[PDB]
């Protein structure tokens, strides 16, 4: 009762943290530029999430543009980080695994739709490793990560931990269903 | 030439630290998983890899230590395997990095205390913790007595 | 510039990273024979050096991370230790080539992320191979009864 | 000459000193920790003694000794700094050494018997210890029959 | 190209023609101590005879895994004193390595078989003798049936 | 008992070390100015040796944000000055254990002071090392009477708890 | 039985691998001389090295040795004693799973069979050592025949603890009628 | 039983070869000088612990003396030069062996088996102390000799003959509890 509670509240939590994430643009506060070419640059700081990148200050201060992640293992690396594969396919586990907790609060008698919510915010967590990864290696080849990169960080914890939770409740189950037979 | 209280971590930069932190939260939470989740094994917990004990054998691996609990089952094991290369890996690389940090001065002594003096500040630090976490306990099951 | 997704392997030639594999297969299968083979010792095994465990052994010994159960007869034991042996020089080969490596490249006229990118990877995707190992027994579990 | 006692170049007088120190006051610590809630004696809640807590804080800290593991939170998080100590102390000591001789502190050449002296002498006077310990317990038990 | 041996340049002829006797010497004081003492046998007050003593210093020396652990006090300080004759000596190794190779490396370089090709005959060849030892006390019992 | 009069002694030891400790002038032998030679320099006093004069106790200059909180514990010396508070306090209780013996609570107080005495002093030898680390310097009596107080208190905090131990057996037997 | 179906044709494969190996000369696709001239691409083997892609294409010619410690190991690796060894070793093997389907009162065959087996792995390794070793004094790449002989010792030594285990299954099922 | 013949003889075979060993002189074949002008040349020599006797030249055979002193390195050199430790082994090994030559006539005190597997342990812990003060106080090139092994393989000799004594306390003391 109360465990599935606080899963309901973390399960959203990581969802709602993770989605904030893919969508800001908070992730790296960097020193590049926001404009192109035209009939010199202005190095000015430009916190830069994932898909677009706004100068904080400067003449510019509020244009966005889209990161160019194309300017053998190397295409491979930038296909991966371009496509945000890893940070998008989190979110969809994440939601993956609130519509099997919720299913599992109108279908109590199947108890294997209370794993399935565990493995997929186990599997959401270990898909937002990589994507940290994949992130910080790409963006390598004075900066400093902002709170976009820090909820991504920090949903890996609260999934993590919702996914612990919801296998203590697959196996209270099944200790319940051993000891009444 | 100048020292820092937490410069012990300077080989490995600060997103190394950073990732070893939630490889360490993933590997124990997988390896809970697996060991724990298939309700066709209790007959009672099966193994000891429940989700305390699979935190305490992750932090022993990485620091090298003794093995109380040690993986049975086949995922169980591939999780370890993979745990103990990724460690292997990650302290043969401070070693060789602090090696050079100590070698090659760019802007040899014998290592002064204030090169090791912040890992003696979190070892006090935590000796303290310890004995609060124990203390708390004591009072909470002193009342309900 | 771009250090490999797998540039933590650089320290050994791919040699000595193929004979090790080698070396590994056949120290497990020498101790998996001279523990088992003798039909005068059986009185139910007399030890727990089967074929699985008797790899998980050697490979805990290369890792260094690993201590659950050891040789106890003779032949086991010299099996043991020379494994043992290969081990120390191979991962103080590797310590001390690494050290070498980001020494020289220093002196020229603290590691990053991407340097040790490719055992992240490796570690990430064992965990994935061990929750599918483990979810397939599950299935094939559940399917029979 | 290289002193009969250059082993401890590496890390300084201080360093070897507080390690000392540290050694003492985590032992204390996780016998204290461990052994002070009247309400876990059932018989003793472990064997976290001030004499064993003294030998896995001193293996602890050599990298070796497998014996037992605190499994209580409390005595878990003494362990896990200490270890961690442990890991930056044990790898400051192989890293700063190999400064040493990779830059000689006036080809390479073989350390020699010389170099290397303090430490047998230790071990022999050990050993010399060990057994006169020994007899005068065995001594006293035989004069009180 | 390197002699076959050559992974035991670090150390002089006259450090591992010692380190064998203070293996030795260490192996027959463990054992000593332990059971010398006819107060304390019941079956023998714990396991470290003589063929269990050479093994513990065996696997303490390579930092390996456990069996066992000694439990008294002579028996202890004799750990405590290997282990730290340990620790030094594997650590010097490591480091003079390093220092042998950064500074053949400054007059990739991944290490080639070539280097290290010692290791891997002494493996075999001890997986050689211990099929053999095993074979000899199988053929002499199965003689005797 | 005989464990009583040990805790006892051990803690005025513990206590009256520290406090000369704290208190003196010879915790390092440097070379520097008294008002350059041997300056054998404490806690608070850096006081001359040998010269024209050979003795003046002049003053430090402690202070001449990772180095203004290093040196403000340095210079207020609170973790010296906090583990003798603590010893102080860890003997209190022993004297309050023999009046009140029913409460046996009192004597694990008494461990945990003298045990968190020790760790106040770790941390004041490490800050005074390394603050002081900023010349052939020796460690005089003085310091050690400051690390032989450590010691004595660790030995009495582990001698407390077995008495606050041997309390609670006797209890869980006779009843 | 099943399981001394996978014993034989892994015998079988394990054995074919290795000679074939032997024979072949696709070991080591380096860059030298073939008959001062030019370095042409080359596929070397164990007892000869023969240009691949040159002026000559499909010469070859037997590998040139010899160019008291130094000269043991030349010979070790000229003779090719170790993996000539194994394919011999691993021959006997063959021999010893058809000899426990007609004597099969005895069931140390079986035994020997697997010793066979698991000793023709160690030779192979050690072999695989001498050759890596001997190529020491760019464009090293290894071929399809080094790994064919590779591929072997895992195949043998699959055998080997196959072979075990149907030593040990005999015994068993004795202790049982007993 | 031959559990004792072996003992005895080992332990003979150990200070034999000990004792040969220290009274000999081929312990370092190093190159220096047999002979106490202003010249010099030196040849080929077999050291030992006490004499330098040259094997080599018009010298042949002429057996000089060492002066081991031409607070440390003092002490180093103090023990090297009066051998304390590898005469200390000698004189271990000759009193662990009276002991199995006084068990015979005594057999009803168990603590002579014991006495002798003490000493010949703490035979063997000399004898490496001595060889390391000889290493060490001795730091071109050098090879050492038949001599300096015999120092070697003693010790060895010395620690089998150790816990093979030990043994015969133990047993005999096992023995005991069963008449008990
Ligand atoms: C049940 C299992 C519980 C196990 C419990 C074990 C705890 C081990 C903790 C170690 C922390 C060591 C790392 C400390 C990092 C400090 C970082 C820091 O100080 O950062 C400074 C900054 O970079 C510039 O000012
Ligand atoms: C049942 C017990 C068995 C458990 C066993 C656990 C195994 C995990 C161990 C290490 C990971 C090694 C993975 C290596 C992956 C290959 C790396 C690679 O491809 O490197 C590039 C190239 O090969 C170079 O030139
Ligand atoms: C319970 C039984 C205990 C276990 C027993 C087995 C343990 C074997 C361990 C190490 C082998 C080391 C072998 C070292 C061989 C060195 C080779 C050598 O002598 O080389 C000389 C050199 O070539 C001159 O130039
Ligand atoms: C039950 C636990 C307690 C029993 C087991 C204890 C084992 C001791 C281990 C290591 C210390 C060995 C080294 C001690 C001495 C090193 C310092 C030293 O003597 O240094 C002299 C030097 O000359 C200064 O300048
Ligand atoms: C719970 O039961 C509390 C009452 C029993 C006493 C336990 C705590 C005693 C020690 C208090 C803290 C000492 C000083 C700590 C700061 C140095
Ligand atoms: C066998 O019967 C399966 C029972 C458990 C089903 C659990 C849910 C499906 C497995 C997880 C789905 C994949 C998530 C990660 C994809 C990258």
């Amino acid at each position: 009762g109360v465990q599935m509670l606080l899963t309901i509240v973390g399960a959203f939590a990581a969802f709602s943290l993770m989605t904030i994430a893919v969508g800001t643009d908070y992730w790296l506060y960097s020193r590049g530029v926001c404009k192109t070419k035209s009939v010199k640059n202005e190095e000015v700081m430009t916190h830069s999430g994932l898909w677009r990148t706004c100068c904080l200050e400067g003449n510019f201060k509020g244009l966005c543009k889209q990161i160019d992640h194309f300017p053998t293992a190397e295409y491979f690396l930038r296909a991966v980080r371009a496509s945000s594969i890893f940070p998008i396919l989190s979110v969809i586990l994440l939601f993956m695994g609130g519509l099997c907790i919720a299913a599992s609060e109108f279908y109590k008698t199947r108890h294997n739709i209370i794993l399935s919510a565990g493995i997929f915010f186990v599997s959401a967590g270990l898909s937002n490793i990589i994507g940290i990864i994949v992130y910080i290696s790409a963006n390598a080849g004075s900066y400093s990560y902002g709170w976009s990169f820090y909820f991504g960080a920090l949903s890996f914890i609260i999934a993590e931990m919702v996914g612990v939770l919801a296998v203590h409740m697959f196996i209270d189950r099944h200790k319940q269903l051993r000891a009444t037979a | 030439s100048k020292p820092g209280v937490f410069s012990f971590l300077d080989p490995l930069a600060y997103e190394i630290w950073m990732c070893i932190v939630f490889a360490y939260i993933g590997v124990s939470v997988v390896l809970f998983l697996v060991s724990r989740f298939s309700p066709y094994e209790w007959h009672q917990p099966p193994n000891e890899f429940g989700i305390f004990n699979s935190l305490w054998f992750s932090l022993g691996a990485f620091m090298q230590q003794g093995c109380d609990i040690s993986p049975r089952s086949l995922s169980g094991r591939i999780v370890g395997g993979v745990w103990w290369f990724f460690t292997l890996i990650i302290i043969s690389s401070y070693t060789a990095n602090l090696a050079a940090f100590l070698t090659v001065e760019r802007m040899t002594s014998a290592l002064s205390l204030s090169n090791v003096a912040g890992v003696f500040y979190i070892l006090v630090g935590g000796l303290g913790l310890a004995m609060l976490v124990a203390l708390i306990e004591f009072c909470y099951k002193s009342r309900a007595e």
